[PDB]
């Protein structure tokens, strides 16, 4: 299934034999996925409810709720835009020294959705 | 000398004798090397002004 | 939002040569300009401003909540072009300006304002008395126009005033713009034929 | 060559099961002799259409055992001999015996 979800590379990287690079199947859907993310909400041209907005003021203080606020929208953002992942958790630690949300997220692709993979994700400038 | 100028295929096939005159009025060829250019190409500019 | 209303109208090429394929096209051949006259003249504009440099489209959302008519604003802006005539940001209109100047020449000291503001174009001082000025192309020595303390303006500078002028529009109600859609699209029914 | 390649030809399922009933559903119809009239010129034509434009086969019932065919060879006005011995030829293979094809 790797060979599915054929995404350009993000990075548009010379691959060898000169052609375009790519990002592979799966390796796409995290591109995706962190494209999303950190994209601010109203920045697509005519998509203004694309990307999961952050308030750096509410990004600031954390709290349980702040977290768990955060917490829908990141869930709910990726629902909306992405269909290939389908049983989706999201996790957000927010980090209190520097105030930086740092953020897991485990998700299945649709064509295994008992297997389980989870990605990395750390937000800052507080 | 040797190789070969060109191939008159014929068009058919015919047994025992052949005549065959060019219709370009028995000069077969007439070679062309009418008004190209190989080398221009397209490129950015600034418009000055 | 517009142009998908009308029928996509075919076209020939014809004229470019004596033979080229039709294509069917969405229209562009209708004014839409008298047709947002008509209709934009039973009610009125409201003059409006800008909170930053943002696109007419993605500004067009926060006040009416759609980003679909931007173009709205635009014919009430009725600006010549989308991409030059809206409020554009420091970083690019620095840039546009570095652009146009450039083969002229960067940084050039477009004109001199004076205090009051009526701008002085093509002058320079002596430098002997530098509020005495004697414009250029003179060699000075001679004939200076006016004498003074004046403002100089930069060229990056001078890009800012002008993306600045575009600051406020003037719009219509978000109230009244349901109201006035249907009337215009009525006419467009007269209009269709 | 030409100027029109590819690497290869050749290939096939072969059968399509059902693209192959019509193939059996008229092969069964098919002569290897000629018969009639336009039996003929269309397997004739299958040669040298290049030359004869258009052959047209005819008979006449005053004379049995013959059968006429009518040829421009396009390259001329009359068709041209070397042609007709070599046609008729390589023609005769298939030539239902009472009759002589001319």
């Amino acid at each position: 299934i790797n060979k599915l979800y054929s995404d350009i590379d993000p990075e548009m990287k010379m691959d060898w034999n000169k052609d375009v690079s790519r990002s592979l199947g799966l390796r796409s859907i995290k591109n995706s996925l962190l494209g999303i993310i950190t994209t601010r909400k109203g920045s697509r041209p005519f998509d203004p409810e694309f990307g999961c907005d952050l308030s750096d003021q509410l990004f600031e203080n954390m709290t349980p709720l702040t977290a768990d606020t955060v917490e829908r929208n990141i869930e709910s953002a990726v629902r909306n835009y992405e269909p290939r992942i389908d049983k989706l958790a999201v996790n957000v630690i927010p980090v209190y020294d520097d105030y930086t949300l740092i953020v897991e997220i485990r998700f299945s692709v649709i064509d295994n959705p008992d297997d389980i993979e989870q990605i990395k994700l750390q937000l800052a400038s507080s | 000398s040797g190789e070969i100028i060109s191939y008159y295929d014929f068009n058919y096939r015919v047994r025992d004798t052949v005549e065959i005159i060019w219709k370009p009025t028995e000069v077969f060829l007439k070679a062309f090397l009418q008004n190209q250019e190989h080398e221009t190409p397209w490129s950015p500019e600034e418009e000055r002004g | 939002m517009l142009f998908t209303f009308f029928d996509p109208i075919e076209y020939a090429a014809k004229t470019v040569n004596k033979n080229a394929p039709t294509i069917p096209m969405t229209d562009i051949f209708r004014n839409y300009k008298d047709y947002f006259k008509r209709a934009l003249a039973g009610y009125r504009l409201r003059t409006y401003y800008i909170k930053g440099s943002p696109r007419p489209e993605e500004l067009a959302n926060a006040i009416y909540g759609n980003p679909q008519l931007y173009w709205v604003l635009l014919m009430c802006n009725d600006n010549y072009d989308p991409y030059y005539g809206w409020i554009t940001s420091q970083e690019a209109a620095y840039q546009a300006s570095i652009q146009k100047y450039k083969n002229v020449g960067g940084d050039q000291i477009v004109y001199h304002v004076n205090e009051n503001g009526e701008k002085f174009y093509n002058l320079i001082s002596y430098d002997d008395n530098p509020y005495v000025w004697y414009d250029k192309g003179d060699k000075a020595r001679k004939y200076p126009q006016y004498e003074g303390a004046l403002a100089a303006v930069d060229t990056y500078e001078a890009a800012v005033l002008e993306n600045e002028k575009l600051r406020q529009i003037k719009i219509i109600a978000k109230s009244d713009i349901n109201s006035f859609m249907n009337d215009l699209i009525r006419i467009m029914e007269k209009s269709y034929g | 060559d030409d100027p029109d390649f590819v690497g290869a030809d050749g290939g096939g399922d072969p059968e399509d099961i059902e693209r192959i009933r019509e193939l059996g559903t008229i092969k069964r119809e098919t002569q290897q002799r000629c018969v009639t009239a336009t039996d003929y010129d269309t397997f004739v034509s299958e040669r040298f259409g290049s030359i004869i434009q258009a052959v047209q086969t005819f008979t006449d019932s005053t004379k049995p055992g013959y059968a006429f065919i009518a040829a421009k060879p396009k390259s001329g006005l009359y068709l041209t001999t070397v042609q007709r011995e070599d046609i008729k030829n390589y023609l005769k293979d298939y030539n239902l015996a009472p009759i002589t094809p001319s």
